[PDB]
């Protein structure tokens, strides 16, 4: 029931990542959220195993 | 129920008490498509003008959030076997804001008949206009689990989706009318395509005897009057099996 | 049983006989409700067809498909005690026979009767 | 009653059997027709049920549940002349006995049999 | 009439019996298979109604739709044996009385009767 | 079986939805029920009664036709599904009327 | 387990026995439903391919390909007494024997049965 | 039961034992035909689900979901012997004692073994 | 045979249990893989149907398709000890007996037995 909103930023490792998709405007009632995501910064950088 | 207060003032404690607990009214603007097809409906012939009229003043009460009429699981035949027209006006309400299921005590649906017909009904007392007797009812719900089978090898915004879509239907389905198979698995299909392997199931908790509840044949969920579909929860059996299949 | 199982009391419905002595509340008697939606169980009309059948085929007798009196013909043979098999051998003092005494149908033994002869 | 409102006459459908006596014409005998297609009304299945289980509480006996033989039961017990409880008193000399008399299942009184005896 | 005609044997549904003695092999004890919209048959309840009214019209009782137990009463009336028509003529030595001898049903000669008294 | 109940418009919705459904039915392909049923709750809605049927036009046999348990028409392949007429029926009562 | 996880009881299907006694709740007697839609789920063909290899295996026996009996063999070693492998060792003490004692079968002590023979 | 209902027969696919012995006509041995547009019947497979669930269940033994080899395990204790309980009550003369008889699995009365002891 | 044709190994999927012993590199233990776009071979169904349909008839009994019990039986007798036929002959000094013998179920052969009880 949580508020969510676009501006959300995760950080793996050293970068900086995005949500793709549309983020829903709740979190669903289940209590978990799988979003796809997309880096911040283009080239092989973004590439990582974490 | 409870609350404090913002601003502070001296010799007030802080904690203050919803009297009553519920905040009702919040309604948002309507929009020009819902107020096209209101307004339709008003130039438009009616048959049965009264029951239509009845629900949309019953609908101002406060925290109504739903109306319905008598469902089909509803209907009576005497001993020759016709059916009744009944003569009075009766239809539902749903509180699905501020009680479980939005299923509301006898009390308060009690209150409404008295604010919409009168004490005694059809004296022109109320609302409604005279000689206009009926009675609004209520229902007592009925837990159904719901289990969802196949849907791991969807994209995580399938099985969301499909999920939300699930509950959502069954929060809001009617009091007296059936929970069929088909309905779910036609929500899941008009998601999924139409190749997909769906599975759904309809239980319940511990596999309990209910009171208006019967499991016909085919996997339904028959329910009687007066008795209203709920959802206990969405459990999805993801035994691992994925696309890739690591 | 032959009864519905989500069905109404007798008082809730028409066509519906209470009193009936049923063994256990587990199996209560209900009756299908008066309601456009009902659909006969077709397990209680097995349960139904079942009863009718272990009845039919008492008394040894076998049931013929064709004709439709059998039932009407067992209960013959059961007020037919001419159809009671002869006794082989003598009957005793202890021996039973049924008849209507003061208004009811009941038994005594044969030594009542030769108590009551041989005054 | 067990017979359906809107039905025909028997010789207008199948499995009917005609020549049923019924107290006057407002109690008249119909079936379902093998024409139109009609479900059967359960309230029908309901005066099937009732008569059933009467049947079955005849005699003092209760209905089970987890058998299916009820009917077979009453009627062993009826056409079982040992069933029938014994007489308190002693058989007075106007009371009847039953037997099979020149092939017709009649009774007599014991009257008639202590005259025999004695003659 | 009975034993629907698509019907299976005992095991493939529920509430079924077995050991349905019947005349010939084209009359098969069939009952209703479990499964969705199975729809009970017409002319089977046709057939059951047929039964029913025969079983009641027996004995030549009449039938009624105000009672729900015409079949309970034509059971007593098949015991209680007092509803037995009474001998008209003087009784035969060749005759047979009905009674629990040694704790069977049977018949027994009055020759066989009058050998005990006069003993 | 029960669309006379519903408002003429959606009865005659439902009829082109159906008859167009099975004329671009691809051959050797089952006409289910359920994919008959699903036509009518799009339209109609979860409160309605509404059953399908499929037969055999005057109950008679057909090469590659079969019926399935389900009540499925199930086609053998080299053949197709070609509608005759769609008929509309009310056998269960309802208080649709009054 | 080898219950499809998403379905039913004996009651809603066919073909489906329980009274089936399972440790616990996760563990649940569940069918395939009376559907033509339904597919079998892979993932319990392999508890089923489990549970009878499991069994061939049993006796220390090989499963074989060319024979589509194995199991046969299995439970013909299982049953078949007299290829239990000779006692490697003189008797002793109580070692039991077994037998149809009393008509239900168990085993007696060395003792229990000297007892019988000293007498 | 367990064999697919429109299936062929044992010689005409793959994987079919052939000469099964059942209990007539009405239960015919057919198996999945080859083809391609045919899908495991989940009905049939049920049956299948049905017969390892009473097998595990027998000898009194409980499903468990969390292991595999619930069969052999009562595979292995249907072989072992000292898995059957023991006997308390005293051995009669007409007991029976099993075993090894010109290398077949018998067994043999009390009278046979007191009788060769004797010498 | 009972296996998947193109499957995994034990540990690469759900529901398989490992450690099956097959004779030689040919038809090893493969089971369905975890992939959402596999269904049943219905050949293997067949050799699995094969597989139960021989374990039934195994000891002469024949397979009835209405009841669900059948491989439980079979069981049944296996482990029924009174199943096994009386010997047709008198037994000998070379004949094994069976029975558990300290945890160690084997056979015992008359001599040693008559050696130990005459002493």
């Amino acid at each position: 029931g949580s508020a969510l909103n676009q501006g959300l930023r995760f950080q793996f490792g050293n970068q900086t990542y995005e949500p793709a998709s549309v983020v829903p405007d709740q979190l669903p009632a289940t209590g978990i959220l799988v979003l796809r995501v997309s880096a911040v910064n283009p080239g092989p950088s973004g590439n990582a195993r974490v | 129920t409870d609350g404090t207060l913002v601003t502070p003032v001296p010799g007030i404690s802080s904690a203050v008490t919803a009297y009553g607990g519920n905040f009702c009214g919040g309604s948002d603007e309507e929009e020009c498509e819902q107020f096209r097809t209101r307004y339709l409906q008003r130039l438009q012939y009616q048959p049965r003008f009264t029951v239509e009229w009845l629900k949309s003043k019953a609908a101002e009460w406060p925290c109504v959030t739903d109306v319905f009429d008598l469902g089909p699981n509803c209907c009576a035949v005497n001993a020759l076997g016709e059916v009744v027209c009944p003569n009075n006006f009766e239809f539902y309400v749903l509180f699905r804001d501020t009680f479980d299921c939005g299923l509301a005590p006898q009390c308060v649906v009690d209150e409404i008949t008295d604010w919409l017909f009168g004490s005694p009904q059809g004296l022109g007392l109320g609302e409604a206009e005279f000689g206009i007797c009926g009675k609004v009812r209520t229902a007592a719900p009925v837990k159904l689990d719901i289990i969802l089978d196949g849907l791991s090898c969807a994209t995580p915004a399938q099985s969301r989706v499909v999920e939300e879509r699930v509950t959502d239907f069954v929060n809001r389905l009617p009091p007296s009318t059936n929970l069929t198979i088909d309905q779910l698995r036609f929500i899941g299909l008009q998601v999924l395509g139409p190749s997909f392997n769906f599975n759904v199931a309809i239980r319940s908790p511990n596999d309990a005897v209910q009171p208006g509840l019967r499991f016909t044949s085919c996997g339904d969920a028959e329910i009687d009057c007066d008795y209203k579909a709920c959802l206990n929860s969405v459990v999805v059996i993801n035994n691992n099996v994925t696309t890739s299949g690591c | 049983g032959i009864f519905f199982s989500g069905g109404l009391a007798c008082n809730l419905t028409v066509n519906a006989a209470c009193g009936i002595a049923t063994t256990g509340d587990d199996c209560p008697a209900l009756y299908y409700p008066p309601k456009c939606n009902v659909q006969v169980d077709p397990l209680q009309m097995n349960a139904v067809i079942s009863e009718i059948a272990n009845a039919i085929n008492a008394f040894g007798n076998t049931y013929d498909c064709s004709r439709l009196d059998n039932l009407k013909q067992v209960l013959n043979r059961a007020r037919n005690i001419c159809d009671l098999p002869p006794f082989g051998d003598a009957p005793d003092m202890d021996d039973r026979i049924a008849g209507c005494f003061d208004g009811q149908s009941s038994t005594v033994t044969v030594q009542q009767l030769v108590n009551l002869v041989l005054g």
